[PDB]
Order: C-alpha cells, then sequence, then structure tokens
C-alpha cells in the first residue's frame, strides 16, 4: 500500500575499460524516456 | 521566524469524533471542561510528566466564548501557560475561549474522599426509586443540552440526583462532562445554564482508575456524590467546586412554527361573518367608491378632451360611461383619493395601485404616440394592479389556502397539476403559491404558467413556462389533453372572443374530476375598464344566449355563473367581491354507474366497525365509479378526521364523508337519506368532505395565524412591562399581569419564606433607574437579582407612585415588577405623599434618596462635616447623594461630564460652589482633591466609575474612608471577588433589603421618611414618558445625555387627594396565568408532555395540581418531578385512576375542591393502538377513544355543572394533526381525536372556555410527513398563546422547508450534487466551466477521482470506476443522475 | 472578616497598598501612636 | 516584538510591576534572560534560568 522513506549516500566510479585496475561489471547501456500526456495523472505510471 | 497548539480533528474516523455528539439546541460546542483537559495536558508537557501521571488544580476558570465545533473539519485552538503562577489561557485565534489558573501538585488535592468509594450506593433500590440514563438525558434535552452515547455518562442516579453511577470510558473529556452533568442534575429548572466560572477543578489521576484495556465493550461505573453543603460534584480522582452558569436565551433548531386556525369555511356565498367571505373591510369599500367616481369622470375628461380622436375604443369608453351613469369635478375626485392615500388613522388599505395605475392612466397627454406610449406606462406598473386591496381582496391567504387545499382533498392523484393559462396579464401563481402550495406536506404540487411569451414576472417561482396563443383557442397544443387537475383562468375569459369556444376547449385539460378556477370582473364593470381600453388591442367580444358582454370584454357576475352552468359546470364554490371581482371554482358533473352505498357512523360506541371494515375491504375489487359515503347526522362524530386516515390506505377515489350539524343547522336542514334529493346533489359534486355547519354547505381548514397576530395587543385591566427577547431594550412590550388573580408569580421557594405583609396599590407613574436599564439591555441576567425574584414574572421597575387601597397617595419601593399598573407592595416600603408634591414628582423620591441614604449613612456611616465624594453628580442617585451629604453638613467633591451638569447642580443646590466640582474624563480629580483636602482623604467615595477612575477614587480615601461601589458593570475580576466574600456586592443591596424588609431596612425607611418632613427629600427634576413610549424612554436612560428622573406615566392623577382609581383597561400581549387559590385538575398529567406542561403552570401561578394517571408513580422520573413541585411549594397529588365512569369523575372533583375551586381541566392522555383498519376488531378499535371520548364528555358534564362552572378558568383537551391531515394506521385515534376537537367546539357554542391544541410533533418529550417535531419550550410558546384566544382548535406544526414543486425540487437535488462534484475539483461555480470539457483537462488525480466515486455513491445510486471519471463531462454527469 | 496574620501574600500587599483591603495586622500599633477615640475605646473596653 | 511594531513606536503601561530578585551582571560574561509575555492580558515574566 505505499513505501518507506529511506536514506542514502551512495556514489559510484566510471572508467573506460581499458584503463580500468578493477572491473565490477560493465555499463552496456543506459537510456531514459518520458511518460506525455497521461489521463491518470501525472503522478501515475505509464506502462507503455 | 505561544505553548501547546492542539489540533482537535473532527474527522470521520479520527479518535476525537466522539465532541461531535455534544450539542447545545443543535450547535455543537466544545464542552466548557474540556479547555481544563487542554490546559491539564498542556501543562503535563510542560513538565515533560505523562499527564494521566500529574495531579492538577485549576482555580477560578473563565468561560469567555464557545469554541463552535464543525464535522469533517480541523478546529486549532492555543493553550498558554505561564511557567511558575499557573495563568493559563486556551484561545483559538486570537479569541479567549477560557482563563484561569492551572496548578500541580503532588499531595493531596482533592477536597471530598469520594475518590476512596468503591462500590455504588444504589443496589437493591426500587425502579421508581432510581434515574436511569434514559431519565437523566430526557431532563437535559428538555433544557437544550443535547448529548449523544458517548457523553451519556451518568448511568444511574438517585432521585435527589445526590448519588449517581458515573462511566469511565478513558476520555477525559468525557468524563469531566458528566462530572459537570451532576451539577446540572442538582439544579432542576427549564432555563438553559451556560457555565462561566468554575472556582475550582480537581483532577487526580493517581486515584483515578485505569485507563479501560483496549477494545473494552463494558466499562466500569465509578461512585460520584453531590454535596449541597460545599457546592462540590465529585466522582472518582475529580472534583469540580462552585460552578457559575448564566442564563443563555433559548435558540430554535427550526423554523418558527405554522399556527393555524382549524375552522369552518362555507363553499358558496359565504356571509360577512363566515371565514371563506371575501376581506371587505368598510375602508375598502370606500376606497372602490372613490375609485369608481374618479374612473367614471376621467373617462369624461378624456372624451371631451380627445378632440384629435386619438383614443380607439371611444366608443366602448362611451359605453362604460353610460352603465356607470346608469348605476352612478375631476380636481374633486383626486381629491378624495388624495385624501384617502395621505391619510394615516389607522385604518389606511396596504397600498393604493388602483388610484395610482389611474392617475397615469387620465394624466398623461393626448397626442402622438400616445396609446403605444401609454400602453408602455401601465405595463411598467402592471404590479399595482396585481397588489391591490380591490383586487387582493379575493386573494387573501383564507380563501387561496381553502381553494388550493379543498381541490388538494378532491384530486386522487400524489402529484397536484395546476395550469394557469394567461400568466402574464392576471397571475395566481404569485398568490397561490406563497400562501397556500407552500404549506403542503403531505401532497405534492406540480405548478405551469403559460401565456403567448415569456413570463418575466414568474422566473423567481418554482413554475414551468410554456408557451402558446392564451387569447385564441383552436391552437391550445394536443399535449394538453387531460394535462392538469386544476386549471387556473385569472383575467382571461374575459378576452376571449368566443367563449364557447374556449371553455370547451379549456375543459378539455382537466383530467376526469379536476377542477375549473376562473376569476373575473362581476361588479362595477366600469371602474378597471379605463385601463383595460388602453392595455387591451382587440376590444371586441362576442356575446351569447347569456348576454351580451359588457363593452366586448366583460360578463356580469349573474351571467357569469350562468354561462358556466349552460355548459354543465357543478358550482363547488362561489365567492363573489361584492365590490369588484368574483371567483367561481367548477369541476364536472359526476354520473354513478353503480348506486352509491350509505353507511352511518352516527354511534360513538363504534357499532358500525363491522360494516365499514367489510365495505372498505371490497373498494379495490368495484367499479370506479363506486363510492362510499360515511355519513354523520350529529354534531359529535369522528367522520371528518376518520376519513382522513382512512383515505391514507384506501385512497381518495371512492371514499367520502358528509356531516350534518344539527347545533347550527339551519330552519331547513339537509335530508341526506339513500334516494333523497339533497344528497343526488352531493353526488353529482363528488367532493371528499362535505359539512353542512352555520346553514351552509362547506368544509374544515386549518386557516394560517400571522406571526403578527401572535404579538397582538388587546385591552387588559392588569399589566406590566417585560421584554419578548432578553437583552434587547427595543423588544420592551405590556404583558398581562398576573395580579388579575391578586396574586403575583414567583411565590415558590424563599418567596415562601418571608410572609411580608403587602397593600395593593394601583400605580400611577413608574420611576426608570439605571438598574431596570442594565437588566433590560442584557449587562446583566436575572440570576444576578436576590434569589426571591427567580421565578417573578419580571424584573423591571422598583419604586412608584400610585394609591393604595383606601385611595390615599402613596409612594414606595417594591420587589419587582414595580413597572406596572398595579403593585402588591410590603406596608414597610411605603411612604405618604406630602400634600404639595403631585404624585409625578413622588415617583422621583423613593429609590434616589433610599439609596442616597443607604450609601452615606448606612454604609458610609457618613459623619457631620465629613468629606464625602461622589460620582456621577448629575444622576438621580448622585443628585439625592448631594441633598443628603449636605443635609450632614458635608464637603462635598462631585464629578460633572460636562458643564451643563455643573449649571444644573450649582443651580439646583446653592451651597455648591466651582471648587466643588471635578471632571469625569480624566483622573485628574485625584490631585485636585488630595491637595483640596490637604492629605487627608475623602471619608465615603460613592463610587459609580470603573477602571481607573475606581483605582483614584480608593487613592483618595482616608484613613478611616469608606468606598461604597455602586456600579453595574464590574470587571471578571470584581465578580470572582463577589463570589469569593473577598467583596461585598452593593449593587443590588436595596433590591435585597426591599425583600426582606427587616430591621437595616426600616432604618432606610425611617432616614428617609425624617428627610421628607425635615425637606431634605425634595423631588427631582424628571421626563415624563407615556406608557407606549417605554422604548424609548428606556433608551433615554441608558444614553445618559442629560440629566433627570424618567418616570413613566401608567395612569392620570385625579384632583382629588383621597378618591378610588377608575378601572381602565391597558393594550398589552397575552401572558397566560393560573389563579394560586384555585385547583386544576391534569387528567394525564403524570407522562411526558402532562409533566412538563404541569412544570410550566407552576411558573405561571398554578399552586394546586391533582395528575391522574392510571397507575399512579411508576418511574423515578415522574417521582423526582413531583418531589420537586412540592419542594417549591406546590400542593401536588397524584390519583392512580382512570376517569372513565361517573364514580371515577366524582373522586377526581372531590379531591380538587378539597385543594380549592376547581380552576382548569386537562386532560392530556393518550391511549394508542396503532394497526391497519382492517386487522382491527371493536375492542381494538375502541381503545383510543377512551382517554378522547369517554374521559372528555365526563370531564364537559362536571364542568358544566356547578360549583365547576362558575369558578373553572381553563378547559384544555390536547389533540393531534391526525384530524387535519390524516394518519395511516390511526383510524381509530383519529376518531378519537375528532370528537374530541367536537366537544370542544360545543363547549364555545354554549360561552365556556375551551382550548384545544392540535400538536403534529414534540420532540424533548424524526421527519414524520415532512413535518420536523418542535422543541418543547416552543411548545409551550405557542400554547400560551393557544390558551389566550378566542378560537377553539389552533393546529401547531412545524415544516422541514416551505414546499416546491416536483421537477422544482428534483432540480434542484440536481444541482446540489452538481456542485459537489463541482467543489471537489475546487470550482467555485459549476455552471461557469463548459459542459463539454472532461475532467482530465481541469487536472483531476487519482485522489480527486476516488473521492468523486465515493461522493456520487454517497450521494446518488451511481457507481462510477475511477478510469471513466476522468473521461467524461459534467453534461455526461447531469444525463446520467437522470437516467 | 478580621484578618490579623502578618504573612500575607504578594497580591495581598498591593491590596493594601491599592487600599483595597484595610490592613488590620499593624493597627494596635497604629493606635497606640495616636491613642485617640478609637484606642481610648478600647482601653476602656480592657479595663471593664 | 509580539505585536511586530518597533519598541520605540509603542506606548506601554506596566502596572504593579513586582521585582522578586537582583539580576547579577557579570563582567566579561553572557546573561540570558526569559520574557514571557500572556498575549490578551499582558500578564508578564522575566525570569532568569
Ligand atoms: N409528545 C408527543 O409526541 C405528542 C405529539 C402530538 C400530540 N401530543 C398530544 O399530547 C398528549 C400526549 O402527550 P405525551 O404522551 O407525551 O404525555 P402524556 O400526555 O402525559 O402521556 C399520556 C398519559 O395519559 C395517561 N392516561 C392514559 N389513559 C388514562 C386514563 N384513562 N386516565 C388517566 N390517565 C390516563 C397515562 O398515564 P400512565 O402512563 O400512568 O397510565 C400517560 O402517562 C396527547 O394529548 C396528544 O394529542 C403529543
Amino acid at each position: 500500500d505505499g513505501f518507506v522513506r529511506g536514506e542514502v549516500a551512495s556514489a559510484i566510479l566510471l572508467k573506460k575499460a581499458d584503463t580500468a585496475k578493477r572491473v565490477y561489471c560493465t555499463l552496456v547501456g543506459s537510456m531514459l524516456n518520458n511518460d506525455g500526456n497521461q489521463t491518470n495523472g501525472i503522478l501515475y505510471p505509464n506502462s507503455e | 521566524y505561544s505553548d501547546n497548539v492542539i489540533d482537535i480533528d473532527l474527522s470521520e474516523d479520527s479518535p476525537e469524533n466522539y465532541l461531535l455528539e455534544h450539542a447545545v439546541d443543535g450547535r455543537m460546542l466544545f464542552p466548557a471542561t474540556g479547555t481544563l483537559v487542554l490546559a491539564w495536558k498542556t501543562l503535563a508537557k510542560l513538565k515533560g510528566v505523562e499527564f494521566e501521571q500529574l495531579g492538577v488544580q485549576m482555580t477560578n476558570v473563565q468561560i469567555h466564548q464557545a469554541l463552535f465545533l464543525n464535522p469533517g473539519g480541523k478546529t486549532t485552538v492555543s493553550v498558554s501557560v505561564m511557567p511558575i503562577t499557573g495563568e493559563f489561557q486556551v484561545r483559538d485565534g486570537e479569541s479567549l475561549i477560557s482563563s484561569g489558573v492551572i496548578t500541580s501538585s503532588e499531595g493531596r488535592l482533592l477536597e471530598t474522599d469520594q475518590h476512596m468509594k468503591k462500590g455504588s450506593v444504589l443496589d437493591g433500590k426500587p425502579d421508581k426509586e432510581l434515574l436511569f440514563t434514559k431519565e437523566i438525558y430526557r431532563e437535559f434535552l428538555l433544557r437544550g443540552y443535547e448529548y449523544g452515547a458517548a457523553f451519556q455518562g451518568i448511568q444511574r442516579a438517585s432521585l435527589d440526583a445526590t448519588d449517581t453511577d458515573i462511566r469511565w470510558d478513558g476520555r477525559w473529556i468525557s468524563y469531566l462532562d458528566t462530572v459537570l452533568q451532576m451539577y446540572l442534575l442538582s439544579k432542576p429548572g427549564t432555563h438553559q445554564a451556560l457555565p462561566t466560572l468554575l472556582e475550582s477543578v480537581t483532577i487526580d489521576p493517581r486515584v483515578h482508575p485505569a485507563q479501560p484495556p483496549e477494545g473494552t465493550t463494558e466499562f466500569q461505573v465509578l461512585p460520584g456524590k453531590w454535596d449541597p453543603v460545599l457546592q462540590i460534584a465529585a466522582a472518582g480522582g475529580v472534583e469540580i467546586r462552585s460552578c457559575h452558569s448564566i442564563r443563555a436565551s433559548r435558540r430554535l433548531n427550526h423554523d418558527p412554527p405554522i399556527l393555524e386556525d382549524f375552522a369552518f369555511a362555507p363553499y358558496v356565498d359565504p356571509r360577512p361573518s363566515d371565514r371563506s367571505a371575501a376581506a371587505v373591510t368598510p375602508a375598502l369599500r370606500d376606497y372602490a367608491d372613490a375609485c369608481f367616481e374618479f374612473s367614471r369622470q376621467g373617462m369624461k375628461r378624456w372624451l371631451e378632451n380627445d378632440k384629435n380622436n386619438v383614443l380607439p375604443n371611444k366608443e366602448e369608453i362611451k359605453e362604460a360611461l353610460a352603465m356607470a351613469n346608469k348605476h352612478a369635478n375631476f380636481a374633486s375626485a383626486k381629491a378624495t383619493l388624495e385624501a384617502l392615500v395621505n391619510n394615516k388613522n389607522g385604518h389606511r388599505l396596504p397600498n393604493h395601485g388602483l388610484f395610482e395605475m389611474l392617475d397615469i392612466a387620465f394624466s398623461e397627454p393626448l397626442e402622438g404616440d400616445y396609446w403605444d406610449r401609454l400602453r408602455m406606462k401601465l405595463h411598467d406598473v402592471r404590479t399595482y394592479l396585481w397588489d391591490d386591496p380591490i383586487i387582493a381582496a379575493l386573494e387573501s391567504p383564507d380563501i387561496v389556502k381553502l381553494v388550493m387545499e379543498t381541490v388538494s382533498d378532491n384530486v386522487n392523484q400524489q402529484v397536484m397539476e395546476i395550469l394557469e393559462v394567461g400568466a402574464a396579464r392576471g397571475p395566481y401563481y404569485r398568490q397561490a403559491i406563497p400562501k397556500a402550495l407552500e404549506y403542503f406536506s403531505i401532497k405534492d404540487w406540480q405548478y405551469t404558467v403559460a401565456d403567448q411569451g415569456f413570463v418575466e414576472d414568474a422566473a423567481e417561482f418554482p413554475v414551468k413556462m410554456m408557451q402558446f396563443d392564451p387569447l385564441d383557442p383552436a391552437n391550445f397544443p394536443a399535449e394538453l389533453t387531460e394535462s392538469c387537475d386544476l386549471l387556473v383562468l385569472k383575467w382571461n375569459l374575459q378576452m376571449q372572443v368566443d367563449l364557447d369556444a374556449a371553455i370547451t376547449e379549456f375543459s378539455k385539460m382537466i383530467k376526469p374530476g379536476g377542477f375549473l378556477l376562473v376569476l373575473e370582473n362581476g361588479t362595477r364593470l366600469s371602474t378597471f375598464f379605463p385601463i383595460k381600453a388602453i392595455v387591451s388591442a382587440s376590444l371586441g367580444g362576442k356575446g351569447g344566449p347569456e348576454g351580451d358582454r359588457a363593452m366586448g370584454c366583460f360578463y356580469t357576475d349573474a351571467q357569469w355563473s350562468a354561462l358556466f352552468a349552460r355548459h354543465g359546470f357543478e358550482q363547488i364554490m362561489h365567492i363573489p367581491d361584492g365590490i369588484a371581482v368574483s371567483m367561481f371554482l367548477l369541476r364536472k358533473p359526476f354520473e354513478p354507474s353503480v348506486a352509491p352505498i350509505i353507511i352511518n357512523v352516527d354511534d360513538l360506541e363504534c357499532s358500525w366497525l363491522e360494516e365499514v371494515q367489510a365495505r372498505c375491504a371490497e373498494l379495490q375489487d368495484s367499479h370506479k365509479d363506486s363510492r362510499l359515503w360515511l355519513v354523520a347526522n350529529t354534531e359529535l362524530s369522528g367522520v371528518l378526521g376518520f376519513l382522513r386516515s382512512l383515505v391514507w390506505e384506501f385512497g381518495s377515489e371512492k371514499l367520502r364523508c358528509i356531516q350534518i350539524d344539527d347545533a347550527t343547522a339551519g330552519p331547513n336542514p339537509p335530508k341526506i337519506s339513500a334516494d333523497s334529493a339533497d344528497f343526488k346533489e352531493l353526488v353529482r359534486k363528488d367532493l371528499a368532505y362535505n359539512v353542512f355547519k352555520n346553514g351552509k354547505w362547506g368544509t374544515y381548514r386549518g386557516f394560517v395565524i400571522s406571526d403578527a397576530d401572535r404579538q397582538k395587543e388587546r385591552p387588559s385591566e392588569y399589566v406590566y412591562a417585560d421584554w419578548l427577547s432578553a437583552g434587547d431594550m427595543s423588544s420592551l412590550r405590556w404583558f398581562d399581569s398576573p395580579l388579575k388573580t391578586g396574586h403575583n408569580n414567583g411565590m415558590l421557594g424563599s418567596k415562601m419564606a418571608h410572609k411580608l405583609e403587602t397593600e395593593t396599590c394601583s400605580v400611577y407613574y413608574a420611576g426608570l433607574n439605571l438598574r431596570d436599564i442594565i437588566l433590560a439591555n442584557g449587562t446583566i441576567q436575572r440570576d444576578i437579582l436576590p434569589e426571591e425574584t427567580f421565578f417573578k414574572e419580571g424584573v423591571l421597575g422598583v419604586e412608584f407612585s400610585g394609591r393604595n387601597s383606601s385611595g390615599k397617595r402613596v409612594m414606595g419601593l417594591c420587589p419587582p415588577p414595580a413597572l406596572a399598573t398595579t403593585v402588591k407592595c410590603p406596608v414597610s416600603s411605603l411612604w405618604s405623599v406630602p400634600d404639595q408634591w403631585t404624585l409625578e414628582e413622588a415617583a422621583t423620591v423613593p429609590l434616589a434618596y433610599a439609596t442616597a441614604y443607604y450609601c452615606l449613612v448606612s454604609e458610609g456611616g457618613v459623619q457631620k462635616g465629613a468629606t464625602v465624594f461622589i460620582h456621577a453628580g448629575a444622576s438621580v442617585v448622585g443628585q439625592a447623594s448631594i441633598a443628603v451629604a449636605l443635609s450632614y453638613n458635608c464637603e462635598i467633591f462631585t464629578l460633572t461630564k460636562n458643564s451643563d451638569e455643573t449649571a444644573l447642580l450649582k443651580s439646583m443646590y446653592p451651597q455648591l460652589n466651582d471648587r466643588n466640582f471635578c471632571s469625569s474624563e480624566d483622573c485628574s480629580f485625584e490631585k485636585y482633591i488630595r491637595k483640596e483636602t490637604k492629605g487627608s482623604g475623602v471619608d465615603v467615595v460613592i463610587n459609580t466609575l470603573r477602571g481607573k477612575f475606581l483605582k483614584a477614587s480608593r487613592r483618595l480615601l482616608s484613613k478611616k474612608g469608606k468606598f461604597v461601589d455602586i456600579g453595574f458593570k464590574v470587571d471578571s475580576n470584581t465578580q470572582i471577588a463577589y463570589y469569593t466574600r473577598e467583596h461585598p456586592d452593593l449593587r443590588f443591596q436595596l433590591d435585597a433589603l426591599l425583600e426582606s424588609q427587616g430591621p437595616e431596612w426600616t432604618r432606610l425607611f425611617d432616614l428617609v421618611q425624617a428627610g421628607i418632613h425635615s425637606g431634605v427629600v425634595k423631588p427631582l427634576k424628571r421626563a415624563v414618558y407615556s406608557m407606549d413610549k417605554i422604548v424609548d424612554a428606556f433608551k433615554t436612560v441608558e444614553a445618559e445625555r442629560e440629566a433627570g428622573k424618567i418616570v413613566i406615566k401608567i395612569r392620570d392623577e385625579e384632583r382629588q387627594k383621597v378618591c378610588p382609581t377608575p378601572r381602565t383597561s391597558f393594550p398589552a400581549i397575552h401572558r397566560t396565568c393560573f389563579h394560586p387559590d384555585k385547583s386544576h385538575i391534569l387528567v394525564g398529567g403524570m407522562g411526558g408532555m402532562g409533566l412538563e406542561t404541569a412544570h410550566w403552570m407552576v411558573l405561571r401561578g398554578a399552586k394546586k395540581l391533582i395528575l391522574t394517571s392510571r397507575y399512579g408513580i411508576t418511574t423515578g422520573y415522574q417521582a423526582r418531578k413531583i418531589a420537586f413541585f412540592k419542594q417549591l411549594g406546590v400542593e401536588v397529588e397524584v390519583l392512580a385512576l382512570s376517569v372513565n365512569t361517573r364514580k371515577a369523575a366524582d373522586k377526581v372533583f372531590e379531591h380538587a375542591l378539597k385543594m380549592g375551586p376547581v380552576g382548569g381541566i386537562f386532560n392530556m392522555a393518550m391511549v394508542l393502538y396503532n394497526d391497519d383498519f382492517l386487522k382491527m376488531n371493536r375492542e381494538q378499535f375502541l381503545k383510543p377513544l377512551e382517554s378522547k371520548i369517554t374521559m372528555t364528555m365526563l370531564l364537559d358534564d362536571k364542568s358544566r355543572e356547578k360549583p365547576v362552572r362558575d369558578t373553572l378558568d381553563h378547559f384544555v383537551m390536547f389533540s393531534s394533526l391526525i384530524v387535519s391531515g390524516g394518519h395511516l394506521g390511526q383510524a381509530n385515534y383519529a376518531f378519537g381525536s375528532t370528537v374530541l376537537e367536537k366537544i370542544c367546539e360545543r363547549r364555545k357554542r354554549d360561552g365556556l372556555p375551551v382550548t384545544t391544541p392540535q400538536w403534529a410533533s414534540i420532540a424533548d418529550v424524526t421527519i414524520i410527513c415532512r413535518k420536523y417535531p418542535q422543541r418543547f419550550f416552543n411548545v409551550l410558546s405557542v400554547f400560551d398563546f393557544m390558551m389566550s384566544s378566542d378560537n377553539v382548535v389552533t393546529i401547531s406544526y412545524v415544516l422541514v422547508e416551505k414546499s416546491m414543486g416536483v421537477a422544482a425540487g428534483e432540480e434542484s437535488m440536481v444541482d446540489q450534487v452538481l456542485r459537489a462534484v463541482g467543489k471537489v475539483l475546487g470550482i467555485k461555480d459549476v455552471s461557469s466551466v463548459d459542459g463539454d470539457k472532461e475532467f482530465i483537462d481541469m487536472g483531476v488525480d487519482s485522489l480527486m477521482s476516488v473521492e468523486i466515486k465515493q461522493a456520487l455513491e454517497r450521494d446518488a445510486g451511481l457507481v462510477i470506476s475511477t478510469k471513466d471519471t476522468q473521461l467524461m463531462t459534467f453534461n455526461t454527469l447531469r444525463s446520467m443522475v437522470k437516467g
């Protein structure tokens, strides 16, 4: 029925894989988008 | 970017929602002992300890305002506590609600040992020696305290209310209130007391039981005790000490009741004495003649001056002028009317419209564009014709209600359909709606106005506007066939060219059995013609067999009636105005196909109940034309109210009634018997109720009583001045004085201990003091006065100057009300007027000098040569004080407002020099007086000013000086000082000495008498006001703009000096009073309204009650009430008998005459068996008929015989609105209630006293038939009017709201819900926004959609999903609530 | 009410200063300085 | 300050001012005193600690 607020102060370091002395993983890719004018309100997730 | 801010969440499920269950006269209130908990919790919070581990003590808690709670709202209050001293303040916003001092402690604060008591001492007692929660909170409800289940803590108590069982539920605001209820339960009465000061409140949770376990359903009861010696209400760990309350005016939860006069009204040709007759006064018959002469000669002026021939219908005007001459200067004509209009002789018509409008018609110049301009001019003042005495004579409230309700009784539907054709020229909705249709509760009505165009004036009325041609038949829309139950044609058939065609087409719009109402000019047809000549276009109308239309648009009344009769129309009603208009109510004849059934219901033993039941069962299986005629040929018969209740379960289609009153039936009584002649005339009209009384057929109708008649003033031998509304000096009136009975109201309690010898004096002049103004304007409540005046009729006036019983001229002070025409002055307070003063001068002496001697010689102990400082030297007490002080050879310093007062005093007292005067504007007298007294100070200070003036006054006192403070507007701290005995209250001491009349008073009596002889006591200058300017006199005293005594002149002093006072009458409002030396029987007085009405009589004079019941005292509420009457000094007697046989009747009157002469008989007894008429046998049908048909004729037979007949004053027989509206299942009760009303109407016929209240519903002792139950305190207010009135039966009922239409109401609900939806979004005006814009386009977001859905479910039957909500429109919302 | 206590509160003392109440706890000492009509009444009462 | 006006534009009147103790100043020291005024009635209290 909801969420509980939390606290974090995390940070990460990214480097070119060829010059990295330690590699937890590789960033294949990230992207962003927006929902637009949805009829269920601004504070409503858009599955599409 | 003071102390704890408390938020009270009055929400649906908030834990403190129980606080909405505490209301006073409807308003929701925060409990007075609710700010104590807030202060208690705040102090604990400051200390850091838990509030339930802290023992506090609040002292001198002042309640300044009332915190009005609001449902579904948040109230924020700030509590501020001073750290060390404890001064606390509960303040909402910037307004104080509570103030006081809160102190915590670790020791034992509680005084009484109640916290140690464990059990309940009310164990094993009988149920008649205990008060239960229903009985405890019935008493509070009667006083306006409405407590819900949360605040109903006192679960049981003793008759004395000393011992109680208090519920502990863990809510402290509830618990503290329930401990304050014990104090309230210890002061029985009728008024509403608002707490204003709690001297001490001790809360010690340590000795208090812990909060009940979570989810507890049954809570424990803690013993409680009330201590009269110390005035402590203690229960558990709480103690409330010396709570002081202020009388509060009880506000009306609902709108004022609608009082009506259930009277008989003839149908056709009413005589002038009948209630259906036109209200043509002699003045109106003159205005009609004056208008006729003005109209006649004006036309003559028109014809001769019309040299341009710009006056079409000229032949018509000539014809109109001719007839006026047949049945018969312009300057004089206007002169006569102007004299009538400008005169203000009381006889004054409400307005003169016909004259005004006629003047515009004739005075307008004859030139180009005349008729077009003048047509527009009259169409701009059309209202004058509508609202004119001549036109309004037939539009009186009585006739309009008679017609509308008579039709309603006969239409056999649920919705009454009306249709006013031609509503632009002659309107009727503006009269029918506000006068008759707005009083409907059982039957709905639909009104439809129609005309050629839009009816402008009907925009504000709940009517539907149609459109078609009224002046031309054959074009009436076919949608109007069988469309209206009633058709109104006010001034319509006079505009039709072809009457027969119009009437034939109009008759089609009438439903089968509908009515047609026609209002047309029938007499003096040439009076209104000048207006119609130039307001009508085609003044031409074909005549016919009945004759030729006058001019071309008027038929005579006789011709009107013949014309209607020719088309087979039965004349249901016909009321000729006589001076102008006439009214006809017609419906088509009814031709039965099956012989009507007649059942005689004369027998009062109900030997016909079987026959009616059988024939009533076969109603819904017979032909539609079959009728059941319940016929009664006796004055006493309940057929009228019996039928009304039968109609509620069998419909009005077939039930019909006929009653013939034998007593008033004319020399030719009707002969209704099967195949008779009169009956057939009645089977043709087919009217539901036919009553032959006073020689004419009619019906019983409830005619409304105007709110102005409730305060109508009538001559009365004894009157006294009181206020209609407390705290208003403009509401002062003269009411009937109980001295007509010889005694004075308020002989209960302490007034019974002092048996002072009193002389009855005829007051001639009454002096007005500042004590009366303070009480009249609400500055001080009646409760501050001596306790002997609590039950007195009034508290205004003490001094007077009149004539004693021997005719001697006397003046003196008496306990109030002395602002009356007769007084009972103790012989120890009466001085004799010297034979040099007129009674006018004597009226100024007594109080002014009695107070002066008390302040100076009795309280100040003035000695010869002493220095005295007198505030307000120009006041009557000030002038008396100076005169007394001068006689003692004192050094006087006085405060004068302006130079006029200084000049007046200097002239009045030559010994006074300018050095003896100071100013009341500022405290600069302190330095002057101190310097002038060489630092010695003033021996006596008569103080009236307050604030810094009071402080500076005490600072002038010498070492032995006395400070006499007699000001009335004391501060809150000063009053607490009075309560705590810290200081003496000397401002109502002269009033207190007048109640005791003991050694201290006789000292003042001798001092004043000596002063009169020695010349010290001289009369003061005065202004005399008549008895009708009482209000102005009070305002004059209050303003204090000028010095002098204000003296009301009651009577005119005779030239002689010892002569009897002539008997005279004064106009005064009614006030019922009961003789204290007579015995009053209250049969059934041991019940709900019986005991509460009995308490009302006890306050109004009754002191000899014999209450009768079938069982006597059977509950603790009855035992507690009767023990309250006896304590007050009332000789009560409770008889466990039923007055149903002559033996029982004799016993009740043997006991009554033993107590004293019988002076009143009341019958409040009721027995009800509610059941369907067909499932009731005789033994069950005669159940309610004993208390209403056998106990009313055994009390009426005994009241018509000696010695009761001469002594008896009141004969009250309570009734019900079932006799006027009917009810479902109460067909036996209706028969009993109607026969009771017929006995009471027979008593009026014989000149005996009789009163028959007809109550709808009573609250304190919900919505039934759309009528709110009245509060009892308002039932007794109208009951008092009922007793002091000439009518027999009075109907009192409260309407939920003035009736609207059917569609009108439906649209109202639609707009209501639409607005609720709009506000959910946040739109102030729902109609402002577009109706085709979706909600999502506005910003609806998740939370609102759910709110909208819930609101729709709670408001209407719609259940809409959230998704569709954000995509539907307002127009869609409206159309779907419609579906 | 004859109050002859000596340990009056602060409010009580202000009442004495403001002439609101008479200070009767040092009156026998004041009558002994003046020795006037009021004292001679007490002198006779005690002697009697 | 409670009224929000400047103190040199306000005309006050203190009545029956009781001095219960002496606030002993100390050189080179800081003294903190709490003043509490009741909003409507004006009862004030200068209290150190
Ligand atoms: N209060 C209302 O709701 C209301 C509404 C409309 C009209 N009224 C009118 O007011 C009256 C009802 O008031 P109420 O019922 O509140 O209080 P009430 O009139 O005092 O109650 C009826 C009392 O009559 C007594 N009674 C019945 N038969 C009797 C008999 N043969 N002899 C003597 N006493 C007899 C009963 O006493 P026991 O119980 O001891 O047998 C009962 O207490 C009726 O006149 C009614 O028309 C009341």
